C-alpha cells in the first residue's frame, strides 16, 4: 500500500466523522424537540439543516488546509462560492460508497433511509439528480473508490481552475498539478487491476459538478418562492451569486 | 455576503 507523501497531508484535513454525526444529529433532534407538531419540520426542512451543518464541516474542513489558509479570506471566499455545492454533493456520493447500500440512503447523521421512502417524497427535478447521483454512486464502487483518492477529489473541486479575479492563481494552479500528480501516482500504483480507474475518476469530476449546478439552481428558486427554511449560511450561499 | 467572510476571517 503505497501513498503518495502528499495524500497522507491532505487526509489529516479530515475530520472525524463518528463525532460530526453525533453532533448533527444531537443538533437536530434538539430543533424538533424544541417545537409541536404544528412547528416540526418537513422533511424537506429537515435535508435542509443537514446540509448547512455539512457546511459548516466543509468550511471547518477547508480552514485546516494549509493551502487554502495561505489565500487572504477574497481569494478564499471566491473559492468555496465555486465548489460548495460539489463538495456537498460529492460528500454525499462518497458516503453512500462507503455505509451505503442500494435501494438505501445514508445521510451525514448516519441514518440510513430507504430511497423508495425519501424519492416518493420529491419532485421530478430531485428525482432525476437523486437517481443520477445513483448511478454515479454504483460505477465508482466498481472502481473501487477508496479515501486516499476521496480526499483529493475534494481539493481539486476546491482549487478550481475556472475560478476567475484570484489574486494568487498562480497558488492554485500549483496545487491542482500536485494534487493530480499524487492522485495518478497511487491510483496506477495500488490499482493495477483499473489500469483506466484514474482516466475515468477525472470523467465524473464534470458530472458530479452538473448535477451540482442544477441543484443549487433549484434551491435559489425555491429559497426565492419561500419554500426553503431559515438555514444561515446556506441561505446566503445562494443568496449571494446565485 | 458578510457572514462567510466572518467565519474565514476568524
Ligand atoms: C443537495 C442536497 C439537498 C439539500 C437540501 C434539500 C434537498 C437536497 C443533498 C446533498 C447532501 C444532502 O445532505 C442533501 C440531501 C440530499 C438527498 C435528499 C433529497 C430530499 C428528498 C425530499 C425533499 C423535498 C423537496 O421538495 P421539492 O423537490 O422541491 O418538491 C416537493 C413539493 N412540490 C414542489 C412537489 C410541490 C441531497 C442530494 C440531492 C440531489 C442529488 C444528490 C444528493
Amino acid at each position: 500500500a503505497s501513498i503518495p507523501h502528499l495524500i497522507l497531508e491532505l487526509l489529516k484535513c479530515e475530520p472525524d466523522e463518528p463525532q460530526v454525526q453525533a453532533k448533527i444529529m444531537a443538533y437536530l433532534q434538539q430543533e424538533q424537540a424544541n417545537r409541536s407538531k404544528h412547528e416540526k419540520l418537513s422533511t424537506f426542512g429537515l435535508m435542509c439543516k443537514m446540509a448547512d451543518q455539512t457546511l459548516f464541516s466543509i468550511v471547518e474542513w477547508a480552514r485546516s488546509s494549509i493551502f487554502f489558509r495561505e489565500l487572504k479570506v477574497d481569494d478564499q471566499m471566491k473559492l468555496l462560492q465555486n465548489c460548495w455545492s460539489e463538495l456537498l454533493i460529492l460528500d454525499h456520493i462518497y458516503r453512500q460508497v462507503v455505509h451505503g447500500k442500494e435501494g438505501s440512503i445514508f445521510l451525514v447523521t448516519g441514518q440510513q433511509v430507504d430511497y423508495s421512502i425519501i424519492a416518493s417524497q420529491a419532485g421530478a427535478t430531485l428525482n432525476n439528480l437523486m437517481s443520477h447521483a445513483q448511478e454515479l454512486v454504483a460505477k465508482l464502487r466498481s472502481l473501487q473508490f477508496d479515501q486516499r483518492e476521496f480526499v483529493c477529489l475534494k481539493f481539486l473541486v476546491l482549487f478550481s481552475l475556472d475560478v476567475k479575479n484570484l489574486e494568487n492563481f498562480q497558488l492554485v494552479e500549483g496545487v491542482q498539478e500536485q494534487v493530480n500528480a499524487a492522485l495518478l501516482d497511487y491510483t496506477m500504483c495500488n490499482y493495477p487491476q483499473q489500469t483506466e480507474k484514474f482516466g475515468q475518476l477525472l470523467l465524473r469530476l464534470p458530472e458530479i459538478r452538473a448535477i451540482s449546478m442544477q441543484a443549487e439552481e433549484y434551491l435559489y428558486y425555491k429559497h426565492l418562492n419561500g419554500d426553503v427554511p431559515y438555514n444561515n449560511l446556506l441561505i446566503e450561499m445562494l443568496h449571494a451569486k446565485r | 455576503n458578510a457572514l462567510l467572510r466572518y467565519l474565514l476571517d476568524k
